[PDB]
């Protein structure tokens, strides 16, 4: 959301959260020089390849060791026996089934 | 039973009758979690286990 650079009542409640977590939005296009272009000739969802949930962070003071998980339930860490959950924020997620109903099958 | 009228006499007769069953479902529905189904198989630890 910060590197895009949208503009702020069209996602109106990260915009403050994600105000907080980070800088004016400098701290990480520092990294890729090439967001006013790579906008330009749309090389952008390229080079993104969606991964999956978090499981586990580990923090340290300069590096971060991030364990995601691809295929399927991955199991919590710190809570034994547990199942981790994706979280969305209500703001970027858009249902899509919304009906009166005004009848749609079951599956 | 006959009777001494002008009335015409009656032949035996006989009845016949089908009956048949009705077929009939039930069913229940029962949800167990998962860690419920798991740790009664994980072994003993400790008294708080």
């Amino acid at each position: 959301f910060m590197l895009s650079g949208m503009e702020a009542a069209k996602a109106p409640q990260t915009h403050k959260v994600a105000g907080v977590w980070y800088g004016s939005g400098s701290g990480l296009a520092d990294f890729i020089p090439n967001l006013s272009e790579l906008m330009d000739t749309g090389e952008f969802h390229t080079l993104l390849t969606p991964v999956g949930p978090m499981v586990q962070s580990v923090h340290s003071t300069f590096v971060t060791k991030v364990t995601s998980a691809m295929k399927g339930v991955g199991l919590a860490r710190d809570e034994p026996r547990a199942h981790v959950g994706l979280t969305l924020p209500c703001d970027m997620l858009v249902d899509l089934d919304e009906s009166c109903p005004m009848r749609e099958p079951a599956g | 039973i006959a009777h001494g009228d002008g009335r015409r006499p009656n032949k035996q007769r006989q009845y016949i009758v089908m009956k048949a069953c009705n077929k009939h479902h039930i069913g229940a529905e029962i949800e167990l979690a998962a860690a419920d189904i798991e740790l009664l198989f994980a072994e003993k630890e400790t008294p708080l286990d």
